[PDB]
C-alpha cells in the first residue's frame, strides 16, 4: 500500500508470464530462514511471507538485486527480466 | 553472445563485460568465482522529486544552470 | 548635565554616560584618563544594500523572515 | 569624487557654519607627519592634503572617530556636530 503508491512513480513493462524472481526451495524459507532478510531488505515489497508461503510480487521488481545477495542460503533464482521489460527508468 | 532473442547469437572476437553490479554474467564467464555477498554492496535507494526550477536556485544557492550537492550524514 | 541647547542644564541624581565609543563625555567625568589608542579600536565600514527580498531568500537559502548572517575570512 | 558618489547616498544635516573637525596645529601636518593616516584612514574622505594646508571636507565626516584616534600627535580637535546635525542615518 505505501510504496506500492511510490512504485506507480516507476514504468514497468512487465513480463508476467516469465516471472525472473523464483525461490528454489519454499522450505527453506518455512523453518531454515528465522528473519527473512529477503522481506526487510527489499526495496518494493516484493517479498511477503504469509502463512500459505512467500507471495513474490515480482511484477514491482526495481532488478536492483538486494534479494539474491542478503538471502543467506541461496534459495531465490534470480535472474533480470528479458530485454524490453522490468523497470524502464525515465530520467534515471 | 547469446542473447534472449529467438535467433540471437552475436558472434565477436572479444566480449566486453560492462554490465555493473549482479555479476550474473560475470559468473558465466568464469571470473567471479561467488557471487556478491552482502558486505560488497551497498543498497542505494533514491528519489528524483520534481522542484520547479526556482526552488532548486534558492535551496542550494544557486542560478542558471549552476548546481550544488549536499551529502547528507 | 549641560547640553549644546541654549537654555540646557538637566539636573539629575545620577548621570548614566552610555554614550558609545569615542569616550569624549567619558573622559569629562574624569574615568578614561587617556584617549582610545588605534589598537582598542576596530574601523567598521558598512554598506547597506537593497537587494529586493527574493534575491536575500535564494543567495542566503532562506525563506520567509528566516535570516542567514555570513561571517567572511 | 569615488566616495563622494557613496556619500551622496546618506542623509545629512549639515553645520556648516560649526565645522566639528578642527586641525590644531596646521604645522605638525606639514613636518612633524610623514605618513598622514588622518587622509589614508578616513573613510568619508574628508581630509585630503593640499599644499596649501589640509582640506578638512567636515561635511561629509561619518562621526566614526577613527581621525582623532589615528593621528599620532593629537591635532585634531574632534567633537561630534551638535544636535540634529551630522549624518542622520536611516536603516542603519
Ligand atoms: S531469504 Fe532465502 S530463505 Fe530467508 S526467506 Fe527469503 S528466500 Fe526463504
Ligand atoms: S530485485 Fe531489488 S526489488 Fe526486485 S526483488 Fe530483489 S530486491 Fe526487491
Ligand atoms: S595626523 Fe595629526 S598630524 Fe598627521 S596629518 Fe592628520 S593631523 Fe596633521
Ligand atoms: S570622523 Fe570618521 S569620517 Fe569624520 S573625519 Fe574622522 S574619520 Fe573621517
Amino acid at each position: 500500500m505505501r510504496i506500492e503508491d511510490k512504485l506507480y512513480l516507476n514504468r514497468y513493462r512487465t513480463d508476467e508470464e516469465n516471472p525472473h524472481l523464483k525461490i528454489k526451495d519454499e522450505s527453506i524459507c518455512a523453518e531454515k530462514c528465522s528473519d527473512r532478510p529477503c522481506v526487510s531488505c527489499c526495496p518494493a515489497d516484493v517479498y511477503e511471507w504469509t502463512e500459505s508461503g512467500m507471495e513474490v510480487k515480482f511484477e514491482g521488481c526495481l532488478e536492483c538485486g538486494t534479494c539474491r545477495i542478503v538471502c543467506p542460503f541461496g534459495n531465490i533464482e534470480w535472474n533480470y527480466p528479458r530485454g524490453n521489460y522490468g523497470v524502464l527508468y525515465k530520467f534515471g | 553472445v547469446v542473447t534472449s532473442r529467438p535467433k540471437g547469437e552475436i558472434h565477436s572476437k572479444a566480449v566486453v563485460i560492462a554490465e555493473g553490479v549482479n555479476p550474473i554474467l560475470t559468473m558465466k564467464a568464469g571470473l567471479r568465482k561467488e557471487d556478491l555477498k552482502p558486505h560488497m554492496v551497498a543498497v542505494a535507494v533514491k528519489e528524483v522529486i520534481s522542484v520547479p526550477e526556482d526552488v532548486v536556485n534558492r535551496v542550494f544557492g544557486v542560478e542558471g544552470n549552476d548546481g550544488a550537492t549536499i551529502e547528507l550524514l
